[PDB]
DNA sequence: GTCCCTGTTCGGGCGCCC
DNA sequence: GGGGGGCGCCCGAACAGGGACT
C-alpha cells in the first residue's frame, strides 16, 4: 500500500524544466516484465496514465534481482538527476558488524516494494513521465533511478520508526535502506511479541514486511555478513584467475581485496596498485609485474583460510595492533580479548613526496582512531612495533605538532626506527663541505659541487636539470666524496627542508641515494646560510658553480 | 516579536560542510540538548530537501556535568551580509561569561532559517542523521549579536551607570568584564552582573609578556655560531631595517672548519653591540587594519615552549610572543597547540576585537583528529594548516 | 612576473550494501 | 547491458602557495 506519509517538497533547479529524452528498444521479454509490473502499479495507484498534456519521458529498463526470479524496474533519469536541486544525503556510513553488541534475541526484516510504498511529491510527478512500449505512465510514488530517491527514502523511514523508537528505547534498529536489523534483551516470546508490534507500527504508515523476507533464526544475513550468535562471517569473497589481466580486472581485484582486510588480516595491494598507473583506459591491457605476481599469490593464501571477527562488549577495552608490511603498508587488528579479532584493516596511503616510517605510523594511528570513534564511538589503545625512545626522540627534534594517544611498545618486528639522525652541533676533526648548485632555465643546463677547508673542489655538469634539483645534487656530491663524518653547509631551503625531516623514502631517485649515504655515514651535520651574501666559502663554491 | 530580515553576501550560496564523526559521549549530549531545545520551539526537525549543512559537537566543561552544544558557523559567518574599547587592554582582572542563552528569546527571520541546518550521526551508523534547523538566533552566528545588540544595550544600561569604571564588551557568546578592582570585589562585582542577568532573562591583560628576538652571548664564538648568528640577523633585517651584518660577515672570509674559533673584531664586536639595541627599540609602524584578516603564526620551540607572531601584513608583527607549559611524560603537542591558539585568540578579540586566521604547524589529520577533545571556547578561529620551514624555528628561539 | 616543487580537493574508475 | 544514494580504495588533473631567479 501507500504511505499517509507527508510528501517531501522538491524542485527543479532555477530556469531548467523536465526531460525530453526518447524511449530506446527493449527486449520482449523486458517488455513483459515491464507491463506486468505496470498493470499492476497502476491498478495500486502507484502510476498514472498520462495523456498529450505531458511533454516529458524519460527511458526505462530492468534487471533480474538477487532472487533470479523477479524484475527491477529502473529508469535512467539522468537527465532529470542534472535539473533536480541538491539534497543532503542523510546516509553519513555503514554499519559494521563489528559494532554490534551481543544480544539475546534477533530479528532481520526487509521492507516490501519499500520505494513505491512513499508517495511523490504532486507538482514534480509530471517530470517522470516514462513510456512502456509493446502506454504512457508517470510516478505517484519514489521511482528507482531518480537522485532524490535514497535520501527521501532515508529520510521517511526515519519520521515513521521514531515514535517506536521513542516508545522502546531499548529495542536496537540497525536501518539501512528498508532493512531492518532488530536486537533485544528480551526471551524469545517477549521479543517476537515486540517484533510484532513493530511491523504493526510500520503497516500502519503502509509499510508491509513479508515472512519471505523476515529472518527469525541463526545465523542472519545482514550488509553481506552471517551473523552467528557468538561471532560473524563475511560472505564467501572470489577472487579472479585471468591470466591476462586489464585495467578494469585490476581495478576489480584490488576492491575485492581491500572489501575482504577488514577481517582478513595481513592483506597488501601496493604492487597492483602501482599498475594502475598511467593506463588511460579500462579497457588496457596490463603485464603483471614479478612482484605484484608475488603479491597476489601472498593474498590467495590468505584468503583460504578460515576466519571471523567477535561482536563488541563496552564493558572491555579496545586495543589496536598495528604490524608493519613494509613498503609504506601497514596492517591492523582490533580487540578486546587476545586473538579475537573485532575487526582488522590495512593503510597503505602514500602521502608526501618525501617521508619516513615514523611518520606513517602516526598516520595510520590517525586513521584508525577515525575508525574507531565512527564504529565505537571511542579510541583504542594502542600496541605499536615502535620504541618508546625511539618516539620520544623523534617529537624532540620534528618541528612540528605530533602525538599518539596511549599506546605501548609491542616487540612484534619489523620494528619502527628512524635510520639516521643528524647532529645538533658542527663535528670537530670533520672535513667542511661548502655546497651548491645553479641552473639555467632556458637550456635546463645546470652545475653542481663543493669546497672544502682542507683545500678540495669539485664541479659536475649536468642537464636537463633544475636549480633545486642541483642544489641536491651538490649535497649527493659532498656525501659521496666525504669520509664517515662530515660537516655540509649550503644555502639551499629547500634542500635542508627535505633532509631535515629524515626522510626513509622518497618518489625522488634522487633523494633516495641521498638517504643511502646518510644511512651509511656516522655523523652527518647539515647547516645553512643565505646566499649571495659574501659568506666564505659559500662564496668560493657559488662562483665555481655558476658559469651559467 | 518581528524578525529582522538577513541576507546572504551576494553572489554567495548557503555552507554544505560534512559532519564529522563523534564520541559516544557528545552525541548523547547533543541528542540530549537538542531534543530539548524541540521541546521549547528553538529547533525543528528538517528533510533532506533543504540542501544545507553545518558541522556540530560539543564540550564537557571544566569540572561539570553539562556540555556545551557548539555548531561551527565559520562558513556561514563568512557567507552572511555585513565598536571595540581600547580601555580593556588594560585591567587588573578580566573576567568572561557566557551570554549564550541570550539569544534563544529572539526570533529568527524565516527565509534565513534554512541555511542554518545541522546533522547529527549515529553510533556506527545504526541511523541516517537526523537534521534540525534553528527558529531562534543560534549561539556561534555572528548575526545573532548583531540582531540582539539593542537589547543587549538596555540590559547593561544601568549596571554600567552604576559602575562606569567596569567596562564591558561582547563577543559573539561572549561578555569581557574588566576591572581594577582587588580580586573578590572583582568577583563580587561579577557575580552582581550575573544576578543582574538572571533578572533579564579569569584574565589579566596588563600583564601579557612581549618577546623580543635576541643574540646570544658568548665568550668563544666559532665559525658555526658566527654562521648562525649572521643567517639570523640577515632574517631579523626584514623586519628591523636597522640590523647590520657587514663586519660579522668579514669574519667568515675565506673557507674554514665549522669548529675553528675565530676572535670578534673591535667592529664586529660593535656591530654586535648595535644590533642588540636596534632589537629592544619597538617595530616601527605597523597599523592595525579591520579590513583584512589578523594572521596568526605559531611555531613548536620543544620543552612545551611555544612562539606566535600576530600580523596582518608580513614582518609587520602586531605583536609577537610566547607559550610555556608543562615539562614531562604525558605532555601532548596536540592539546598544547590548541591551548595556544585559545589563548592567541582571546588576546586578540581582546585588544583589537577580532579573530586571527591561524597557520598551524600541524598535519591536518592530526588536527582535525583531536582538537575537538581539548577546545573550551564558544567560538571558533578560522585556520590553515603549514609545514614551517625549519628556519624560521630558530629566529624566534629563546 | 616565471618556473619549480609540494600539498590539497575533487572527480573518475572499481569494491561492498540496499 | 544502459539507473540511484552511501562508505572504502587508488589514481591523475586541477589549482594554491612558497622559494629562487630575470
Ligand atoms: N540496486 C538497487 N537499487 C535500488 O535503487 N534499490 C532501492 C534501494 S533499497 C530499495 C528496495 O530494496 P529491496 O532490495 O528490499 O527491494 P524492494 O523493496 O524493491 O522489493 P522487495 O523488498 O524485494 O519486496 O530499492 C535497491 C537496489 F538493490
Amino acid at each position: 500500500p501507500i504511505s499517509p506519509i507527508e510528501t517531501v517538497p522538491v524542485k527543479l533547479k532555477p530556469g531548467m524544466d523536465g526531460p525530453k529524452v526518447k524511449q530506446w528498444p527493449l527486449t520482449e521479454e523486458k517488455i513483459k516484465a515491464l507491463v506486468e509490473i505496470c498493470t499492476e502499479m497502476e491498478k495500486e495507484g502507484k502510476i498514472s496514465k498520462i495523456g498529450p498534456e505531458n511533454p516529458y519521458n524519460t527511458p526505462v529498463f530492468a534487471i533480474k534481482k538477487k532472487d533470479s526470479t523477479k524484475w527491477r524496474k529502473l529508469v535512467d533519469f539522468r537527465e532529470l538527476n542534472k535539473r533536480t536541486q541538491d539534497f543532503w544525503e542523510v546516509q553519513l556510513g555503514i554499519p559494521h558488524p563489528a559494532g554490534l553488541k551481543k544480544k539475546k534475541s534477533v530479528t532481520v526484516l526487509d521492507v516490501g516494494d519499500a520505494y513505491f510504498s512513499v508517495p511523490l511529491d504532486e507538482d514534480f510527478r509530471k517530470y517522470t513521465a516514462f513510456t512502456i512500449p509493446s502506454i504512457r505512465y508517470q510516478y505517484n510514488v519514489l521511482p528507482q533511478g531518480w537522485k532524490g530517491s535514497p535520501a527521501i527514502f532515508q529520510s521517511s523511514m526515519t519520521k515513521i520508526l521514531e515514535p517506536f523508537r521513542k516508545q522502546n528505547p531499548d529495542i536496537v534498529i540497525y536501518q539501512y535502506m528498508d532493512d531492518l536489523y532488530v536486537g533485544s534483551d528480551l526471551e524469545i516470546g517477549q521479543h517476537r511479541t515486540k517484533i510484532e508490534e513493530l511491523r504493526q507500527h510500520l503497516l500502519r504508515w503502509g509499510l508491509t514486511t513479508p515472512d519471505k523476507k523476515h529472518q527469525k533464526e541463526p545465523p542472519f544475513l545482514w550488509m553481506g555478513y552471517e551473523l552467528h550468535p557468538d561471532k560473524w562471517t563475511v560472505q564467501p569473497i572470489v577472487l579472479p584467475e585471468k591470466d591476462s589481466w586489464t585495467v578494469n580486472d585490476i581495478c576489480k581485484l584490488v576492491g575485492k581485496l581491500n572489501w575482504a582486510s577488514q577481517i582478513y588480516p595481513g592483506i597488501k595491494v601496493r604492487q597492483l596498485s602501482k599498475l594502475l598507473r598511467g593506463t588511460k583506459a579500462l579497457t588496457e591491457v596490463i603485464p603483471l609485474t614479478e612482484e605484484a605476481e608475488l603479491e597476489l599469490a601472498e593474498n590467495r593464501e590468505i584468503l583460504k583460510e578460515p576466519v571471523h571477527g567477535v561482536y563488541y562488549d563496552p564493558s572491555k577495552d579496545l586495543i589496536a595492533e598495528i604490524q608493519k608490511q613494509g613498503q609504506g603498508q601497514w596492517t591492523y587488528q582490533i580487540y578486546q580479548e587476545p586473538f579475537k579479532n573485532l575487526k582488522t584493516g590495512k593503510y597503505a596511503r602514500m602521502r608526501g613526496a618525501h617521508t619516513n616510517d615514523v611518520k606513517q605510523l602516526t598516520e595510520a594511528v590517525q586513521k584508525i582512531t577515525t575508525e574507531s570513534i565512527v564504529i565505537w564511538g571511542k579510541t583504542p589503545k594502542f600496541k605499536l612495533p615502535i620504541q618508546k625512545e625511539t618516539w620520544e626522540t623523534w617529537w624532540t627534534e620534528y618541528w612540528q605538532a605530533t602525538w599518539i594517544p596511549e599506546w605501548e611498545f609491542v616487540n612484534t618486528p619489523p620494528l619502527v626506527k628512524l635510520w639516521y639522525q643528524l647532529e645538533k652541533e658542527p663535528i670537530v676533526g670533520a672535513e667542511t663541505f661548502y655546497v651548491d648548485g645553479a641552473a639555467n632555465r632556458e637550456t635546463k643546463l645546470g652545475k653542481a659541487g663543493y669546497v672544502t677547508n682542507r683545500g678540495r673542489q669539485k664541479v659536475v655538469t649536468l642537464t636537463d636539470t633544475t636549480n633545486q634539483k642541483t642544489e641536491l645534487q651538490a649535497i649527493y656530491l659532498a656525501l659521496q666524496d666525504s669520509g664517515l663524518e662530515v660537516n655540509i653547509v649550503t644555502d639551499s631551503q629547500y634542500a635542508l627542508g627535505i633532509i631535515q625531516a629524515q626522510p626513509d623514502q622518497s618518489e625522488s631517485e634522487l633523494v633516495n641515494q641521498i638517504i643511502e649515504q646518510l644511512i651509511k655515514k656516522e655523523k652527518v651535520y647539515l647547516a645553512w646560510v643565505p646566499a649571495h651574501k659574501g659568506i666564505g666559502g659559500n662564496e668560493q663554491v657559488d662562483k665555481l658553480v655558476s658559469a651559467g | 516579536i518581528e524578525t529582522v530580515p538577513v541576507k546572504l553576501k551576494p553572489g554567495m550560496d548557503g555552507p554544505k560542510v560534512k559532519q564529522w564523526p563523534l564520541t559516544e559521549e557528545k552525541i548523547k549530549a547533543l541528542v540530549e540538548i537538542c531534543t530539548e531545545m524541540e521541546k521549547e520551539g528553538k529547533i525543528s526537525k528538517i528533510g533532506p530537501e533543504n540542501p544545507y549543512n553545518t558541522p556540530v559537537f560539543a564540550i564537557k566543561k571544566k569540572d561539570s556535568t553539562k556540555w556545551r552544544k557548539l555548531v561551527d558557523f565559520r562558513e556561514l559567518n563568512k557567507r552572511t551580509q555585513d565598536p571595540h574599547p581600547a580601555g580593556l587592554k588594560k585591567k587588573k582582572s578580566v573576567t568572561v561569561l557566557d551570554v549564550g542563552d541570550a539569544y534563544f528569546s529572539v526570533p529568527l527571520d524565516e527565509d534565513f532559517r534554512k541555511y542554518t541546518a545541522f546533522t547529527i550521526p549515529s553510533i556506527n551508523n545504526e541511523t541516517p542523521g537526523i537534521r534540525y534547523q534553528y527558529n531562534v538566533l543560534p549561539q556561534g552566528w555572528k548575526g545573532s549579536p548583531a540582531i540582539f545588540q539593542s537589547s543587549m544595550t538596555k540590559i547593561l544600561e544601568p549596571f554600567r551607570k552604576q559602575n562606569p569604571d567596569i567596562v564591558i564588551y561582547q563577543y559573539m557568546d561572549d561578555l569581557y568584564v574588566g576591572s581594577d578592582l582587588e580580586i573578590g570585589q572583582h568577583r563580587t562585582k561579577i557575580e552582581e552582573l550575573r544576578q543582574h542577568l538572571l533578572r533579564w532573562g579569569e584574565l589579566h591583560p596588563d600583564k601579557w609578556t612581549v618577546q623580543p628576538i635576541v643574540l646570544p652571548e658568548k665568550d668563544s664564538w666559532t665559525v658555526n655560531d658566527i654562521q648562525k648568528l649572521v643567517g639570523k640577523l640577515n632574517w631579523a633585517s626584514q623586519i628591523y631595517p636597522g640590523i647590520k651584518v657587514r663586519q660579522l660577515s668579514k669574519l667568515l672570509r675565506g673557507t674554514k672548519a665549522l669548529t675553528e674559533v675565530i676572535p670578534l673584531t673591535e667592529e664586529a664586536e660593535l656591530e654586535l653591540a648595535e644590533n642588540r639595541e636596534i632589537l629592544k627599540e619597538p617595530v616601527h609602524g605597523v597599523y592595525y587594519d579591520p579590513s583584512k584578516d589578523l594572521i596568526a603564526e605559531i611555531q613548536k620551540q620543544g620543552q612545551g615552549q611555544w612562539t606566535y607572531q600576530i600580523y596582518q601584513e608580513p614582518f609587520k608583527n602586531l605583536k609577537t610572543g610566547k607559550y610555556a607549559r608543562m615539562r614531562g611524560a604525558h605532555t601532548n603537542d596536540v592539546k598544547q597547540l590548541t591551548e595556544a591558539v585559545q589563548k592567541i585568540t582571546t588576546e586578540s578579540i581582546v585588544i583589537w576585537g577580532k579573530t586571527p586566521k591561524f597557520k598551524l604547524p600541524i598535519q591536518k589529520e592530526t588536527w582535525e583528529t583531536w582538537w575537538t577533545e581539548y577546545w573550551q571556547a564558544t567560538w571558533i578561529p578560522e585556520w590553515e594548516f603549514v609545514n614551517t620551514p625549519p628556519l624560521v624555528k630558530l629566529w624566534y628561539q629563546l
